[PDB]
Parts: structure tokens; C-alpha cells; sequence
């Protein structure tokens, strides 16, 4: 029966499983790596890392592939956009993203159950 | 995942001679070198464009069809 | 159509009103507006190409 | 009146669908093999 | 809990790379490409996100949903004049799509652009585009004032338009703003064009009812 | 006034230069507007079949 | 006292909604007589243009136009947002799905074969018989 | 009533050639009306005897589908085309493939030959067109710009020399010069399957789902809307005499005026003995250098010839 | 050293099992339970 | 341009039948579709190929006949295509031709 259960419930090969574990340990090393230059730069230490790679690093320096937005019969050269509050105190990287799927329906799921059960 | 389907096709224009000829390649296949370097054409009893251009096809088409007929009764 | 020619050049032919839509007249018999253009105009473009 | 297996006549007559006008040619084989050609050279 | 921007630029980095890699992958359908402009619009970084539209309208440039939310990017983040070329590109290369029509006519007439309006719905009223189009331009000027222009707009329509709904409809029209002596010129210039041996009876029988 | 002549090359010299570097498709040319027709008109029934 | 009855019938096309969502903020817009009066007595000749008068080019927007554009089209954005309705999760029926998706495309599968697999099922809860 | 259409005598089967073990997807008549190809998805070319409908002979070599045939005019050659990708040219003096052209990078759904300059023209599903010179077959020019599967191609020796439509909705008439657009025709609703062309007046048709249209050729102006037969077309064919034979994949096949766009007859042919009603379609019409029979490809398996009804009007609207 | 009298756990594992892996997939289903066969699986099914 | 040479033929072939079919579902659908659902009735035509090769009577309860009537067609395609080979594999075989083993062993399973 313990069998049973543990096969009716699987649905993955090896590679989704070694792929999870993988994100997993990316996502370990990245908080590692990123308490080091947390601490590197809070004490202050300015030691330099390399990079080794022909694209990725033209991401954040400029706008990938840029098309610029076709002009014609309206200037719109005086209009601008207003930047993002930056606010480095209440900011996390949950607020960036915003709420999972997961995380909402299944909050719901429990209020859901929970009234009917009280009921 | 790895084992999936296309659902969109290479598009062509990319690779060894589309566009600058890929830049020049100095690489040629050896189905690439000289072979059949000369057109032949239709000789005049052949089907030359300067007997074609007379020629009423309907009469001889159904003289053909008749003969064909014929041949096709005459045997059985 | 200004808006519709943004890269094409001046004297690039594209279609954006509704008078393209609309079907032309029969256009009766052997007209030499519909004629394939000249015998020797096409040996010209056929030796030029 | 028994039809065996081995008849077992499905898919009605060619010259029963297209009718006697219509004279159909079932052709396999081939004449003129591939030696002797199409359109010939000035001999 | 993100610190000052450089760990805020390598959440970027993580992003846009996957976002990325995803456009690389498929190439196709256009959820990675509206997902990628949503994340790049919700930090205020919208010229990174015009550049997303318009990299996915030279994908698919017939994709209408695409030019609904690159407008309605424009719209919501205050950049008025950049919307409005969008939609007037949008209504240059796909004319038949009157959902571009119905929120760019919209538009103008929110911002108080009158005149804009009015000439964004000529330039739909040549194209002949339905009933509800026109039903609409008529409900825009009703709305505002001009029951001349608007029966001018009802002329056209019977004249774009030949049936005896409509006719009916101009009727109705007529009788509910009090010009019932020109209601009867409509009358009398409806009945002899349909002629004697076409006619459904709804025509006699709302005319009828008037003349009731 | 210039004078210009061809440099003489070498026979016995390889390529020069890398060529298989590859960047990805460009934009192609300024998007047609479609000429179609008003949509013909679809019911719930026909959707649903 | 007035009263109207709106509902909606079958989905049919991505036009029909958009004309429903039309009307609806078409009708639930109100002009400001005082602006377009002011306007039309300050524009004359062009405030009945044609295609192709001139004024394509020429109209700058003051700041309450455009909030009022703004918090008209987040209100909008919120009505589109809650287009699909999520359905309460009842536990007491017998699961037959080990996953998240398992449950979605059971869903789809009682959607379409529900009308015809109804013996089958009849014969399961039956003890497999008949 | 605008125009008053020419009366056409209408056209009956006489002939259903069989033989073939896969849908006959194209065929092509000889400049001397004593044979005609058909390629099929078994693989073949067959050569077939135009007189008394029987084979002539059958070349292998294809690896795929043959998709489409065409027999040179100016030079004793049999050009043919694949979803094996392979474009070949068979040298008739011989019966064996002397020249393949190499560099389509998925199937080949049509060619055609260029009448005056001995240049051959491709359609692939890889999006794009390509050109060929026939001598040292290699790749002149590669017409991109379509977005989905080019389906038909056509050539003129007069303006625009290169006319194909796609499963893009659009058609697009070029530059065989520069190797560029001048015109993209957005007007249909769905894939154009074929285009066409008129031997007298300088227009052209071409087909689609929703509908069939007539069009000028220098800039293509929208001159007519022929409609009607609405299902999935893949062949147009033209007649001197002005007849328009529109065939479709349900096996429906219209007989249309060129000039006033009339409708004169419809014909709806019959499967094969053996064969299942979900497989009436043609794929390929065509008519001969006599213009007096027409000549259909079917999908079931079949050649179906048809001639003219000798018997006096009983006809006109 | 297969079969024998069948159960009901082994009858409810069958039942689920085919639920999951279908009827064209019987020594998947047997790898779920021992001491029964493919052959056996599919009679006790059928 | 890689060519189709030995070892992917089947893969050509079953990689064009997947094209063609979804160029005439593109094709067959009316005007006012939202154009999705072409990747199940690919799988709808690649289960009737497996319920032909399984002598299975394939019927699905609710589908269009436009749709039921194109897969039955190309369905007959690829049994045309399937049976075809394999007669001539079969002939290569008794004669004593040039085959490969996996061939023998294809030819086997498909006779
Ligand atoms: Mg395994």
C-alpha cells in the first residue's frame, strides 16, 4: 500500500528531479554567495569578481533588442515617465514579483474549507 | 519538455548563401564543384518553341483518341 | 498612408483606404489598358534580367 | 447462396459507380522501359 | 529582504534572463512577451517595455490583445501622445478591428479632445463599418448636443445602409426628438425608394403606428 | 587627384577572419494593413459545434 | 422608476464583449457642458471637423483630463480582472486527481465526455456491474 | 445584371486513370500534348500517355511526397519537387536525375519555371521562395518575407516576374532583379493556395477559403471578387476561352467565366470503388495545350480527364 | 511462485492502478503488485 | 540544410503530417474560432493512427466532422504510407537485398 501511494503520486523522470535539486542548490549558493558580498560590502572590502561569458551581462547595461517606438503626428518628445520609489527598508523580493498563484488560491482553499467546516 | 513537437519551421535566409553568401565562405561541398555545365535545348524534331507555336493540337489529339479507340476496339 | 510607409521608401505601393476594397467594373472586351505590355518591352526586361 | 471469405465483394463495380460513359483505366506496369526514353536524341 | 540597488539589479538580471531565454525558446505565442512588459511596467522602467512591444508586434503585428496592452500601457502610465499614435497605427494597419476604433474614440472623448473624436470617427465612418458603429457615433453626438449633425450621421446611414430596421430606427428617432413633420419627409422618402414589390410589412406597420 | 591600386594577394594565405558568429533575425519591414473584410459575424451555437 | 435587463448569453467572439464593455462605459459616462461649450467657442470653424481638416497635432490635455482618463481605465483594469470567478473547493467529493493540474483537466474531461460517460459511471458506484 | 456572361459549354468526365498507391498531389502537361506527369505521395513520377490514358513510364528517386511537376519548354527537362526537400531535375533524354538543387531547409510545396531566362523558382514550407539558375544550380536570390509556408509560385516574362501566395494570408509580388516585395496583397481572410495566370488580359486570380479574387498586374488593383465556392481550394486553372476551374479539398470542383465571374457549372465527382468519402479532394487541374480536356488530380488516387459536352445551350443564367 | 487468491487491497491497487496507467499497460501494473503477473492482472481485469 | 537520408525518414515523414495537418485545421476553422485547440486534434489524430495500427474501432462521442472526416483521411494516409513499405521491405527480404536488421525486425512487427 505504501508503494501504491508513493507511485500513484509520482509523475517525474530523472531530469525534472535533478533539475529541482539543481534549483534548489542554485538557489542555496545564491544566498550564500550573496551573505559574503553582503558582509564584503557592509565591513567594506572591495574585491572584484570575475565574468566569463559573451552575452548575459547586456541585460541590465542597456535595452536588449531595441526597437524604438514609430513617431508620427503627435510630438511626443516632451512627455516623460516618473522612476520607482526605490524605498530599501520594506522592500523584499516577494513584494517585486507579487503574491503566488499558489500561495492565493491556496490561502482561499483554507478560508474555503474552514467556513464550510465550521458550518 | 525534451521529447516535444515543432509547431514552427527554421526559416530560410540565414546560412551559406542568403544574403552576402554567408560572407564568403571559403568551404564547398564536392557536390558543389562543376557538373552539367551546359544547357541542352530542344532540337527542332524534338518539341522546339518554333514548331510548337503552329501547330493545332485539337485535330491531332483526336486523331490520336480515334486511333487509341480503334486500337482498344480492334482488339477487343 | 503616412503613417503606413514608416520604412518604405516614395514610391513603394501599398493599399490603407477603402476605395481598394471595392470591386472595379467588368471592363468590357479587348481593352488596351488590361495588355500585357509590348512583345519587345518583354525581350528588353527578359535581357535586362 | 453462401459468400465465402475468400470473394466477400465489398466496394461496387468501377463501371457501376461512373457509369458506362466513363471508361476507366486501371493501369500497374509500365510500358517502355527505362532504356528506351523519353524525348529522343537527334540520331 | 533586497538591500541597496545592487542586489536589486541581480534580481533584475535573474529576471530578464528568464524572461529572455523564454522569448528564445518559443519565439511564438505571445504570454512570455505580455508577461515580460508587465514585469518591466510594474518598476517604472517603461521604455524597456515599449521596446517588448514593439519587438512582439514585428513577432505578430496582427495580434490585437498585443495593441490593446501596449495602449493601454500608455494610457495608464500618463504618456498620452505616445497611446495615440499607438492607436492610430493601430487603426491604419488593422481597420477592420473596431475594438480599436471603439477605445481610441473613447480616449478622446475621456481626455476632452472633442474635435479629435469627432475626426477619429470620420475617418471610421469611411471605412462603412456596421450598424453598431454607426449606432454608436450617433450615441456620441446625442450624448454631447447636435441633433443636426447627427441626423446628417442618420442620412448617411440610410444611405450606407439600405434596410427597413434602420429606417425604422431613424424613425423612432424622429418621433422621440419632436420633428415630426421631418419624420414624415423620412416617411415619404423611405416608402418610394423601397419601391412597391420588396417591402416586409414592419415599414407600413411603424408608420401606421405614427400616423396612430 | 587619387591613384588607387589593388593590393596583390597572397596565394598561399589562409582566411583571415571568424565568419560562423551568428546574431539573431532582424526586424523585418514596416507592417501591411490587413484590407479584410467585416468580420463575419459568429454565433454561440456555431462556437459551440 | 426605470428597469433593464441585461444578462449575457454564450461567448461567440472577442467583439461581442468588447461591445457589452463598451456600452457599459459609454453609458456610465457623464460630458461637462461648461468645458465643451468653452471649447467649442474657443475652436469655431474646426470644432465640426471632417477626416481632414487640420487639427491632428494640436491638442495638449490639462492634468484633470488625463486623471480622470487615469482612474477610469484602473477601474477597468479592475472590472477585467475579475472576468473568471474561482469556484469554491469543496474536500467531500472523492478525488481523482493526484496533482494541480490533474484537477483542472478531470474538470475539462467531465466538461466534455460528462454528457456521454453516464452509464459507466453509474456502473461504478454500483459495484461494477450492469 | 452589370455584364452578360460569355456562354461556356459545360464539361463531363470521361476518363478516371488509375494506378497510383498514394494521393496524386500534382501534374503537368507536355508542350506537345503526347504525355503528361503526375508526382504522388507514393513516391513517383509518372508519365502517362495523354491519347490513350496509359502509363508511359514511372521514375524513382524520390525519398517523400512528390508535391510538385513541371516539364521545361525551351529545354528537354522534367523539374520535380518534394517534402523529401529535394528539387530535381530530370534529364529526359536519359530518364535519370541529373541536377539537384540543395539549400531548402524543409518541404517543397510548388515550382515553376521562368518561360524566357532558364531560371527555376521553388516554394518551401521553410517560408521562403527560391531562385535557381538551371545551369550551375545554385541559389540566385532567397525571396523572404512571407511569415508561415509558401504555397504557390508563378512567373511572367513581363512585370512582376515572381507572384506567390502563402499560408500567411498574404501574397506578395516581387523583384526578381533585386530579390525583394513590391506588393504584399493582404486582402484575404485565409491561406491564398493558389495563384493563377491569365495567358491574354494581365490579371491574375488566386484562391483562398473564404473566397477567390481578381487582380491587376502592375501594382495589383482589387478588380473583381469571385465567390461562392467556399471550402479549402487548392488549384486554379485558366482557359484561353476564359474558363476558370476552381478545385477544392472536398472534392468540389467550379467552373467559372473569367470576365464576368459567373458560376456555369459545378461539378461534385465520385470516389473510387474502394475508396471512403472523406477522401473526395483534388489536389492538382490542369489543361492541355489543346485546352480541350481537363485534367484532375484527385485524392483518391485517381486522374480524372474531362472534356466538353458537344450538346447546343441549355444553359445561360 | 505467482498468483494465488486475490485480495481486496489487490483488487482496489488493480482498480487504482488502471485508473492511472490504463489498459494497454499491464507490467506497470504488475510492478505495483507482487506475487500477480501481467497475464493475471489483465484476467483479474477483464 | 540537412538532408533526409536513412535514419530520418519516419521522423521526415511523421515531422510533414503533423504539418500539413495543421495547416488544414487552420484552414477549416471558421471565422470566429480563437484559433487555439490545434494541439489536441493533433492528438486526436496521432490516437486514431495508434487505434488503427491496434485494430481499434476509433470513435470520439462529441467531435465535428470537418475535423473527424480530415484525421480519418490522413489516418488512410499513413496506413497507405505504413503498408506500402512494408511490402516493400517484405519483397527486399525474400529476395535476399541489402537490408538492415532493425528493418527485419520492423518488418516483422508490421507484418
Ligand atoms: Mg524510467
Amino acid at each position: 500500500l505504501s508503494e501504491a501511494r508513493a507511485r500513484l503520486a509520482n509523475t517525474q523522470g530523472k531530469k525534472a528531479k535533478r533539475k529541482a535539486r539543481e534549483k534548489q542548490l542554485e538557489e542555496a549558493r545564491r544566498l550564500a554567495a550573496l551573505q559574503k558580498r553582503r558582509e564584503l560590502r557592509a565591513a567594506g572590502i572591495e574585491i572584484q569578481k570575475k565574468r566569463k561569458r559573451k552575452r548575459g551581462v547586456d541585460y541590465n547595461a542597456e535595452i536588449p533588442f531595441e526597437k524604438k517606438p514609430a513617431l508620427g503626428f503627435y510630438d511626443t518628445s516632451e512627455e516623460n515617465y516618473q522612476a520607482l520609489d526605490a524605498d530599501f527598508r520594506k522592500l523584499r523580493q516577494q513584494d517585486l514579483d507579487g503574491e503566488l498563484r499558489s500561495e492565493k488560491e491556496g490561502r482561499d482553499r483554507k478560508k474555503d474549507k474552514q467556513h464550510l467546516k465550521r458550518k | 519538455t525534451a521529447a516535444r513537437p515543432t509547431f514552427e519551421p527554421a526559416r530560410g535566409g540565414r546560412g551559406k548563401g542568403e544574403g552576402d553568401l554567408s560572407q564568403l565562405s571559403k568551404q564547398y561541398s564536392s557536390r558543389d564543384l562543376p557538373s552539367h555545365t551546359k544547357i541542352k535545348y530542344r532540337q527542332t524534331t524534338q518539341d522546339a518553341p518554333e514548331e510548337v507555336r503552329n501547330r493545332d493540337f485539337r485535330r491531332e489529339l483526336e486523331e490520336r483518341e480515334r486511333a487509341a479507340a480503334r486500337e482498344k476496339n480492334r482488339d477487343r | 498612408d503616412a503613417i503606413a510607409r514608416q520604412g518604405q521608401s516614395k514610391d513603394k505601393v501599398i493599399y490603407s483606404k477603402y476605395t481598394d476594397l471595392v470591386p472595379k467594373e467588368v471592363m468590357n472586351a479587348d481593352d488596351p489598358d488590361l495588355q500585357r505590355p509590348d512583345e519587345e518591352a518583354i525581350k528588353e526586361i527578359t535581357e535586362k534580367t | 447462396e453462401v459468400v465465402l471469405h475468400e470473394d466477400k465483394k465489398y466496394y461496387p463495380t468501377a463501371e457501376e459507380v461512373y457509369g458506362p460513359e466513363v471508361e476507366t483505366i486501371v493501369q500497374e506496369e509500365d510500358t517502355q522501359p527505362l532504356t528506351e526514353p523519353i524525348i529522343k536524341p537527334v540520331k | 529582504k533586497i538591500t541597496d540597488e545592487e542586489e536589486l539589479n541581480d534580481y533584475k538580471l535573474r529576471k530578464r534572463k528568464t524572461f529572455e531565454d523564454n522569448i528564445r525558446k518559443n519565439r511564438t505565442v505571445i504570454s512570455n512577451w505580455i508577461k515580460y512588459a508587465q514585469w518591466e511596467e510594474s518598476l517604472k522602467e517603461i521604455q524597456r517595455a515599449r521596446s517588448i512591444y514593439e519587438r512582439a508586434l514585428d513577432v505578430d503585428y496582427r495580434n490585437i490583445t498585443l495593441w490593446l496592452k501596449y495602449a493601454e500601457m500608455e494610457m495608464k502610465n500618463r504618456q498620452v501622445n505616445h497611446a495615440r499614435n499607438i492607436w492610430d497605427r493601430a487603426i491604419t494597419t488593422l481597420p477592420r478591428v473596431n475594438q480599436f476604433w471603439y477605445k481610441y474614440t473613447y480616449m478622446e472623448e475621456m481626455l476632452g479632445n472633442v474635435a479629435g473624436a469627432r475626426q477619429v470617427f470620420e475617418r471610421w465612418m469611411e471605412w462603412q463599418p456596421e450598424e453598431q458603429a454607426w449606432h454608436s457615433y450617433i450615441n456620441f453626438e446625442l450624448r454631447y448636443k447636435e441633433v443636426d449633425r447627427a441626423r446628417t450621421i442618420y442620412e448617411r446611414f440610410v444611405l450606407v445602409h439600405p434596410d427597413v430596421k434602420n429606417w425604422i430606427k431613424y424613425a423612432r428617432f424622429e418621433e422621440k426628438h419632436a420633428y415630426f413633420a421631418h419624420a414624415r419627409k423620412v416617411y415619404e422618402r423611405a416608402v418610394e425608394f423601397f419601391g412597391d414589390e420588396h417591402m416586409d410589412e414592419h415599414l407600413y406597420v411603424a408608420f401606421a403606428k405614427f400616423e396612430e | 587627384v587619387i591613384r588607387m591600386v589593388e593590393m596583390q594577394k597572397d596565394p598561399m594565405e589562409p582566411p583571415r577572419f571568424k565568419i560562423n558568429k551568428k546574431i539573431p533575425r532582424g526586424p523585418p519591414s514596416p507592417p501591411a494593413p490587413v484590407m479584410h473584410s467585416p468580420s463575419r459575424k459568429m454565433t454561440v451555437k456555431e462556437q459551440q459545434e | 422608476k426605470k428597469k433593464r435587463k441585461n444578462p449575457d448569453l454564450g461567448f461567440s467572439d472577442y467583439a461581442a464583449a468588447q461591445l457589452r464593455q463598451y456600452h457599459r462605459l459609454t453609458k456610465q459616462i457623464k460630458p461637462d457642458m461648461e468645458t465643451y461649450e468653452r471649447l467649442r467657442e474657443k475652436h469655431g470653424e474646426e470644432f465640426f471637423p471632417t477626416s481632414n481638416s487640420l487639427l491632428h497635432g494640436t491638442h495638449v490635455p490639462s492634468t484633470e483630463e488625463i486623471d480622470r482618463m487615469v482612474i477610469d481605465l484602473e477601474k477597468q483594469i479592475e472590472k477585467r480582472d475579475k472576468y473568471s470567478r474561482r469556484r469554491p473547493y469543496n474536500d467531500d467529493a472523492d478525488i481523482d486527481y493526484i496533482n494541480e493540474r490533474n484537477a483542472k483537466f478531470n474538470k475539462k474531461a467531465e466538461r466534455f465526455y460528462g454528457k456521454y460517460t453516464a452509464e459507466i459511471k453509474q456502473n461504478l458506484e454500483r459495484g461494477t456491474a450492469v | 445584371t452589370m455584364p452578360k456572361p460569355q456562354w461556356h459549354p459545360p464539361w463531363k468526365l470521361y476518363r478516371v486513370i488509375s494506378g497510383h498507391l498514394g494521393w496524386v498531389r500534382c501534374i503537368a502537361v507536355e508542350p506537345g500534348n503526347q504525355w503528361f506527369v503526375t508526382g504522388s505521395a507514393d513516391r513517383t513520377i509518372k508519365i502517362w500517355d495523354l491519347a490513350s490514358g496509359k502509363l508511359k513510364l514511372s521514375l524513382t528517386g524520390h525519398i517523400s511526397t512528390v508535391r510538385g511537376v513541371i516539364v521545361s519548354t525551351r529545354s528537354p527537362y522534367l523539374f520535380s519537387c518534394g517534402e523529401d526537400k529535394q528539387v530535381k531535375c530530370w534529364d529526359l533524354e536519359y530518364n535519370k536525375v541529373i541536377r539537384h538543387y540543395h539549400g531548402h531547409l524543409s518541404a517543397v510545396y510548388g515550382l515553376d519555371l521562368h518561360p524566357t531566362i532558364d531560371v527555376l523558382v521553388t516554394c518551401s514550407r521553410d517560408s521562403t521562395a527560391r531562385i535557381w539558375d538551371v545551369r550551375t544550380k545554385a541559389s540566385v536570390h532567397t525571396l523572404s518575407g512571407h511569415t508561415n509556408a509558401v504555397a504557390t509560385v508563378r512567373c511572367q516574362a513581363a512585370e512582376p516576374q515572381i507572384i506567390t501566395g502563402s499560408h500567411d494570408t498574404t501574397i506578395r509580388l516581387w523583384d526578381l532583379v533585386a530579390g525583394k516585395t513590391r506588393v504584399t496583397l493582404t486582402n484575404h481572410k485565409k491561406s491564398v493556395r493558389a495563384v493563377v495566370l491569365h495567358p491574354r488580359h494581365y490579371t491574375f486570380a488566386s484562391g483562398s477559403p473564404d473566397n477567390i479574387k481578381q487582380w491587376k498586374f502592375p501594382d495589383g488593383s482589387f478588380i473583381q471578387n469571385l465567390s461562392g465556392h467556399n471550402a479549402i481550394i487548392n488549384t486554379l486553372t485558366v482557359n484561353s476561352d476564359g474558363v476558370l476551374v476552381s478545385g477544392a479539398d472536398n472534392g468540389t470542383m467550379h467552373l467559372w467565366d473569367w470576365r464576368t465571374g459567373y458560376n456555369f457549372q459545378r461539378v461534385h465527382a465520385a470516389v473510387q470503388p474502394g475508396s471512403l468519402d472523406s477522401e473526395s479532394g483534388i489536389f492538382a487541374c490542369a489543361f492541355d495545350q489543346s485546352e480541350s480536356r481537363l485534367l484532375t488530380a484527385e485524392a483518391d488516387k485517381t486522374i480524372k480527364v474531362y472534356r466538353e459536352d458537344d450538346t447546343a445551350t441549355e444553359e445561360t443564367h | 511462485i505467482k498468483g494465488g487468491v486475490w485480495r481486496n487491497t489487490e483488487d482496489e491497487i488493480l482498480k487504482a492502478a488502471v485508473m492511472k496507467y490504463g489498459k494497454n499497460q499491464w507490467s506497470r501494473i504488475a510492478s505495483l503488485l507482487h506475487r500477480k503477473s501481467a497475464k493475471q492482472c489483465k484476467a483479474r481485469w477483464y | 540544410a540537412k538532408t533526409v537520408t536513412k535514419q530520418r525518414v519516419e521522423s521526415h515523414f511523421d515531422l510533414e503530417l503533423r504539418a500539413a495537418v495543421m495547416h488544414d485545421i487552420l484552414d477549416m476553422m471558421p471565422e470566429g474560432i480563437k484559433q487555439n485547440k490545434a494541439r489536441t486534434i493533433l492528438q486526436h489524430l496521432s490516437e486514431a493512427w495508434r487505434c488503427w495500427k491496434a485494430n481499434i474501432p476509433w470513435k470520439v462521442p462529441g467531435l465535428p466532422t470537418p475535423i473527424e472526416n480530415m484525421i480519418l483521411r490522413y489516418v488512410k494516409a499513413k496506413a497507405d504510407w505504413w503498408t506500402n513499405t512494408a511490402h516493400y521491405n517484405r519483397e527486399r527480404i525474400r529476395r535476399g537485398a541489402t537490408v538492415d536488421k532493425t528493418v527485419c525486425k520492423k518488418n516483422l512487427g508490421r507484418l
